[PDB]
């Protein structure tokens, strides 16, 4: 039903890594699965699928050489070698699933989907951001409705996530895209709209991660 | 290729991994409609793979609409007790036999024993185990008897 | 076998009827199928079988074609529906994927809310000062914002960020921060931002005063 895929990862030109995908529940791997990439800003394209009944595997003809993809009860995993700039890309596993008849022998779409590892192909030091308050003040109120947020600056690489309240507070957020600073390091704010009469009962927390830096910072935002 | 794996598993039940890891009478039935194998209960148990309608083995795991199972096939021409059980797409247990049990019940409280009679039958793992030898029609059958 | 989308870009409102057409190279019988992918997240299925709906797929999404031409119709535009559009045919024995098609929505003009956060306290004490001014669901993605540090216009100093498009009321969000030493921050009292908009008749300005 969901898919669980490992963490992003940094790594230097010509070394290898390697990307896992689980079933994230009591469930064993039974269906063919399949690793799909996407470079930043780019389309879909597909590396290899395995199908676990026949241990059969496919490869795309431009990567047949460096990459291979490798499964056991409830782990799929794809290994990349001879890393370049150009792997540099978001991978997906997907489940491919017959919808029509359910047969594991013909396997012709994929339904469910991970969703994805980063991964960043650069000879870059990581770096871990700091995190800064947005506060509210009468500044960022304007009438009723008042504006707060977290600015998180210089990091590197992609990606950083953020959450509100730890996942409960959604409506109304704006994590903006990342801007490429000219020092090389990444900079991100995101932002929520409240009601500006609830600042002094509520309580607001950005939840910032950068997992290549081991970045995991709750930063309580107050007027 | 002979075993038929058309299995949804949309309810998550987990029939599927076990099969990896650790009435009706019997005439034809679609394998579309099939998952996992066939067995024919004789006096003793046989597997049935997939065919076409001529009784030509096709090895296409039960996907082209053609495939079929001949459980009329294997009815002994003698004429003795029959029965066929299989697993159906959604994971359901299903049997076939005459008006003995329907499918391998040789009596309401025996069970003919057989590889994947736990993956069809989990309700008779405590169920004893009896050696069976018997002539039935001019044939000689060994087989286990899974009783209470 | 190669596929193609035509088009790349789409525009069109909440209420019009859309089509996409996929084109592949060679036939591929009826093994295509349709993905929607939003901002950040994993695509999601939509048509299996090139006419098929997948189960919960909403009923306005519908597929159609065999052999080499394909189409996927969105019966009534939403504003959950702004997303990119891929096509994958799963004929052959290597899995190919269209170029993917891109559908933005229009909508009324809506005016920003513009508020200015000064830097934090925190970020002063390391030697750095980040002034962030936000524009809050606007509609169209054209806004002008100028910064004014003591009434003097601002050059070089800033870096702008707009969202993706809203998947409820399709409007843009932007931020313009500008970034200063601390000692440059300490120069100067009034820190200002000016926005221009098709849904302001007249510059919108928000401003404070350090300290
Ligand atoms: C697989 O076997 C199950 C066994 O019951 C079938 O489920 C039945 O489907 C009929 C359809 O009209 C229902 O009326 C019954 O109530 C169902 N039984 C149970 C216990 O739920 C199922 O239809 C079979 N699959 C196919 C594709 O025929
Ligand atoms: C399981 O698959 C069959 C064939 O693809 C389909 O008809 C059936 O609706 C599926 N199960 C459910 C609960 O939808």
């Amino acid at each position: 039903q969901l898919l669980e895929q490992s963490g992003p990862e940094v790594k230097r030109p010509g070394t290898s890594v390697k990307m896992s995908c689980k079933i994230s529940g009591g469930a064993s791997i039974t269906q063919a699965m399949s690793w799909v990439r996407q470079a930043p800003g780019q389309g879909l394209e597909w590396m290899g699928g395995i199908t676990p009944i026949f241990g059969t595997v496919n490869y795309a003809q431009k990567i047949l050489g460096r990459v291979t993809i490798t499964a056991d009860e409830d782990t799929v995993s794809l290994e990349l070698s001879s890393l370049k700039s150009e792997d540099t890309a978001v991978y997906y596993c997907a489940r491919e699933v017959n919808l029509k008849t359910w047969n594991l022998a013909h396997p012709n779409v994929f339904d469910v989907w991970g969703q994805g590892t980063m991964l960043t192909v650069s000879s870059a030091s990581t770096k871990g951001p700091s995190v800064f308050p947005l506060a509210p003040s009468s500044k960022s109120t304007s009438g009723g409705t008042a504006a707060l947020g977290c600015l998180v600056k210089d990091y590197f690489p992609e990606p950083v996530t953020v959450s509100w309240n730890s996942g409960a507070l959604t409506s109304g957020v704006h994590t903006f895209p990342a801007v490429l600073q000219s020092s090389g390091l990444y900079s991100l704010s995101s932002v929520v709209t409240v009601p500006s009469s609830s600042l002094g009962t509520q309580t607001y927390i950005c939840n910032v991660n950068h997992k290549p830096s081991n970045t995991k910072v709750d930063k309580k935002v107050e007027p | 290729n002979r075993t038929a794996l058309n299995c949804n598993d949309s309810l998550q039940t987990g029939f599927i991994t076990s099969l990896f890891y650790a009435p009706r009478p019997c005439d034809v039935v679609s394998a579309r409609t099939v998952c996992g194998p066939v067995y024919c209960f004789t006096p003793s148990p046989v597997v049935v793979g997939t065919t076409d309608k001529l009784g030509i083995p096709t090895y296409n795991w039960g996907e082209n609409e053609t495939d079929v199972f001949m459980l009329e096939s294997l009815r002994p021409p003698t004429g003795g007790w029959f029965g066929c059980t299989w697993m159906n797409s959604t994971g359901f247990t299903k049997t076939c036999g005459a008006p003995g049990g329907s499918g391998p019940w040789i009596t309401p409280r025996c069970l003919v024993d057989y590889p994947y009679r736990l993956w069809h039958y989990p309700c008779t793992v405590n169920f004893t185990l009896h050696k069976v030898r018997m002539f039935v029609g001019g044939i000689e059958h060994r087989f286990d008897a899974a009783c209470n | 076998l190669t596929l193609t989308q035509s088009p790349s870009s789409l525009s069109a409102s909440v209420g019009d009827r859309v089509t996409i057409t996929c084109r592949a190279s060679q036939s591929i019988s009826s093994f295509l199928n349709w993905y929607q992918q939003k901002p950040g997240k994993a695509p999601k299925l939509l048509i299996y079988a090139a006419s098929s709906l997948q189960s919960g797929v909403p009923p306005r999404f519908s597929g159609s074609g065999s052999g080499t031409d394909f189409t996927l119709t969105i019966s009534s535009l939403q504003p959950e529906d702004f997303a990119t559009y891929y096509c994958q045919q799963s004929y052959s024995t290597p899995r190919t994927f269209g170029q993917g098609t891109k559908l933005e929505i229009k909508r009324t003009v809506a005016a920003p809310s513009v508020f200015i956060f000064p830097p934090s306290d925190e970020q002063l004490k390391s030697g750095t000062a980040s002034v962030v001014c936000l524009l809050n669901n606007f509609y169209p993605r054209e806004a002008k914002v100028q910064w004014k540090v003591d009434n003097a216009l601002q050059s070089g100093n800033s870096q702008e960020s707009v969202t993706e498009q809203d998947s409820k009321d399709s409007t843009y969000s932007l931020s313009s921060t500008l970034t200063l030493s601390k000692a440059d921050y300490e120069k100067h009292k009034v820190y200002a931002c000016e926005v221009t908009h098709q849904g302001l008749s007249s510059p919108v300005t928000k401003s404070f005063n350090r300290g």
